[PDB]
């Protein structure tokens, strides 16, 4: 998950009275990601492979 | 301190730039061959190998040249012809030397000659050096 | 600022196995391979540098 | 079919390769 | 199975029947001579030993002739004038060879070359053996 | 030992695929040295080496 952005959220209100009001909202989204692959191959022969 | 290598891992000239001379390989049972510049090369020289049998005549002279088959290894391809052959590159410096070997044995006898004779084939030499004997 | 630009991720080690198809009795092919990855974080906790 | 192999040479480098080294910075 | 003992004991040509070639056992540390015969002889025929160093206008060319000294061993003595020689008797017959080395090294460079230059000295092969390299 | 030189195997391989190829072998080399001697000889006479 990435985290676009945080919103604006809360504000400085006076004392004296009793309500408060919305502010506004952030974005989060969401990411993927894939794996690759590394191959080959080699060859031997037997008798010198165990001789040497 | 010094050893007399000699005794051991006898070495005979194959190819001094003007005549080829075959090497009787029976007695020992490894071998290999080492090429030597003298001068600069104009182009690149392929040699062949070949490989004689004791003559009817005389049991202990050369025959006629056979030419030595192709071997592939696991990995590769087997040549257009199926025969070895050598290929000395332009890059080769007069100060070095290489070395190379045959994968089978054949024959008793053994000899190495270029393709063709020019110039440019009278700056190399070739030798061949033994491993231990058999006898 | 790297380990927050740029990540970097793995799968599996190399891992070796012997190819039964071409194993004869006097010879041996072997396989290998192994995985990985990598994805470029905040694009933000970096810059670059060039000639003009 | 055959593979070759070579040394560099007899010696290391029987002219040794000396160079000039790289011209200073401008001002 | 057959090795390509030419990587680690490479041969070089030196004195091939008209021509000496000095031979660099500087990059080696253990060396040996190898004789053969290709046709009969009629006499005697001794060899001189030299060795060389390097060139004064030119490191890399070797420089004049220089006969090499003799060591006497632990027990016997030393040679008519203390140089180094060699002879190849009259039994040698063409289908063998003979080995021998110095006991010192001296100088970077090695020769060697017949004392006289008649039909007999034309009918001997000459060449030298290198052990395990250092570089 | 020296090691001349080591090969290159392997490379990166698309998953869909089930094979593998060749790489190319290195070059691995055998060296060799020896060692040197120092050597001298000195004298001393029994009465002064002993009454000193």
């Amino acid at each position: 998950m990435k985290i676009a952005d945080y919103g604006q959220l809360g504000e400085y209100t006076c004392d004296a009275k009793c309500d408060a009001e919305f502010g506004e909202p952030g974005n989060i989204r969401h990411l993927e990601g894939k794996t690759y692959d590394y191959r080959g191959v080699f060859c031997f022969n037997r008798k010198n492979l165990q001789e040497a | 301190m010094n050893f007399n290598v000699g005794v051991d891992f006898p070495s005979f000239i194959a190819w001094d730039g003007t005549t080829s001379f075959p090497v009787k390989i029976d007695g020992f049972n490894q071998f290999g061959f080492t090429f030597k510049v003298i001068e600069e090369l104009t182009a690149d020289v392929p040699f062949n190998i070949f490989y004689h049998e004791a003559s009817e005549a005389d049991p202990c002279v050369p025959g006629p040249a056979i030419r030595v088959p192709d071997v592939p290894f696991c990995d590769g391809v087997a040549t257009a012809d199926g025969l070895a052959t050598v290929v000395i590159p332009e890059a080769v410096a007069v100060d070095s030397f290489c070395a190379g070997s045959v994968p089978c044995f054949n024959g008793p006898w053994i000899s190495i000659a270029p393709v063709t004779v020019n110039a440019d084939s009278a700056k190399v030499q070739v030798t061949v050096t033994m491993k231990g004997a058999t006898r | 600022a790297w380990k927050t630009a740029y990540y970097a991720v793995e799968k599996r080690p190399m891992f070796f196995e012997q190819y039964e198809g071409g194993s004869s009795a006097w010879c041996v092919k072997y396989q290998f391979g192994a995985e990985d990855g990598g994805f470029v974080g905040c694009c933000e906790h970096g810059r670059v540098l060039r000639i003009g | 079919m055959v593979s070759l192999d070579c040394r560099n040479t007899c010696a290391p480098a029987p002219a040794s390769r000396l160079v000039q080294p790289p011209c200073f910075v401008c001002r």
